[PDB]
């Protein structure tokens, strides 16, 4: 476990890295 | 607002040719007239070119108009969702399924583009499982077109939109046939395009036919315009559109996939001067 942060450049650009992000880490944290 | 802006900022003309066959009647349909997209007009005159045409005019508008929505007449504050003319001068690809309730159903596929300075709307059309006796295939409908709400999403996966919208033709015994209509356009150039908000375009369609004009044909004037989103909207849109956001990532691994596509992002916009970012 170890974070990292990333500047993304404009809502529509941090929109799709935000989503793809977080449907990521809804495969972690079912408990695993 | 998008580098393809400035081909519409006149009068451009316009060539339509479809190649049609529905349940085994083949025709062919071209169009030709103007695009006046300041004021989100354009005047067309359809002929058909192979006798009479199978199927009832009022179900070929859409493929054949809201076939160039480049035409689209967008506000000021509004241009920044305009995929049609961001996407030009290379085009797109427009693809429909257009589903008649209880009847048959139409597919489309067209490309949309500048060839010289006129632009060209070329369809593919097939029809299938149509009844013989019905509506369409009949020539039961009225020769009208109601005014309709085109509702545009973003898709970003294929780097371009789509559409879904129901048409309501009128039947001559008083009753409504539905086309239920599908749409998808994807851009034909590698270049940067506009994905838009959701929105809708309003639509505006009249009916009529050249007293001088000997084959089949259907005389079309057609005012479009898009809404939807209030000026507000679009101002923030604008600074939100430039600032930084700050993504938090869990795991090295993780960290070092999103950061080399991020990287290779503002390497493309800087590459290009930074020329497409956040543009109105």
């Amino acid at each position: 476990l170890e974070y990292f942060t990333l500047q993304i450049r404009g809502r529509e650009r941090f929109e799709e890295f935000r989503e793809k992000n977080e449907a990521l880490e809804l495969k972690d944290a079912q408990a695993g | 607002m998008s580098k393809g802006e400035e081909l519409f900022t006149g009068v451009v003309p316009i060539l339509v040719e479809l190649d049609g066959d529905v349940n085994g009647h083949k025709f062919s349909v071209r169009g030709e007239g103007e695009g006046d997209a300041t004021n989100g007009k354009l005047t067309l005159k359809f002929i058909c070119t192979t006798g009479k045409l199978p199927v009832p005019w009022p179900t070929l508008v859409t493929t054949l108009t809201y076939g160039v929505q480049c035409f689209s007449r967008y506000p000021d504050h509004m241009k920044r969702h305009d995929f049609f003319k961001s996407a030009m001068p290379e085009g797109y690809v427009q693809e429909r399924t257009i589903s008649f309730k209880d009847d048959g159903t139409y597919k489309t596929r067209a490309e949309v583009k500048f060839e010289g300075d006129t632009l060209v709307n070329r369809i593919e059309l097939k029809g299938i499982d149509f009844k013989e006796d019905g509506n369409i295939l009949g020539h039961k409908l009225e020769y009208n077109f109601n005014s309709h709400n085109v509702y545009i999403t973003a898709d970003k996966q294929k780097n371009g939109i789509k559409a879904n919208f129901k048409i309501r033709h009128n039947v001559e015994d008083g009753s409504v046939q539905l086309a239920d209509h599908y749409q998808q356009n994807t851009p034909i150039g590698d270049g940067p395009v506009l994905l838009p908000d959701n929105h809708y375009l309003s639509t505006q369609s009249v009916l009529s036919k050249d007293p001088n004009e000997k084959r089949d044909h259907m005389v079309l004037l057609e005012f479009v315009t898009a809404a939807g989103i209030t000026h507000g909207m679009d101002e923030l849109y604008k600074k939100l559109g430039g600032e930084y956001f700050t993504l938090q990532i869990r795991g090295r691994e993780r960290f070092e996939e999103f950061r080399e596509k991020n990287e290779a992002l503002e390497l493309k916009d800087a590459q290009a001067g930074g020329t497409c970012f956040n543009a109105s």
